[PDB]
């Protein structure tokens, strides 16, 4: 629950937090292990 | 893929070797003309 600052002379509000993680799999079959592998060729 | 280019770069190694480069060696000779092609043939 917010509340706001005090007026000399916004609203409050009740705000829902969501901390969520990306699960990259996809991005580490599609993009990383070819870079990978393309970096090795280039060794 | 990737190992097979690896490869080609080894056997293109090999392949291009040169008296005044580098040593063929009897073990390696010996055993890469005569014991290697018999069993693989
Ligand atoms: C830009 C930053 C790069 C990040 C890459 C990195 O952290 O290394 C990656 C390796 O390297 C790979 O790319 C893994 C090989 C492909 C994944 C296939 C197996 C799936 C892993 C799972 C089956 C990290 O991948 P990891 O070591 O598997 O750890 C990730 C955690 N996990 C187990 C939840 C997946």
């Amino acid at each position: 629950l917010i509340q706001p600052s005090v007026d000399p002379r916004r609203r409050e509000e009740v705000t829902f937090y969501l901390i969520i993680r990306r699960k990259p799999l996809f991005y580490l079959v599609n993009v990383i292990a070819p870079c990978i592998l393309i970096t090795l060729l280039a060794i | 893929v990737t190992m097979v280019v690896v490869i080609c770069v080894i056997v293109l190694n090999i392949h291009f070797r040169t008296p005044s480069t580098h040593v063929l060696s009897e073990p390696v000779k010996k055993l890469f003309l005569e014991t290697l092609p018999e069993i693989l043939h």
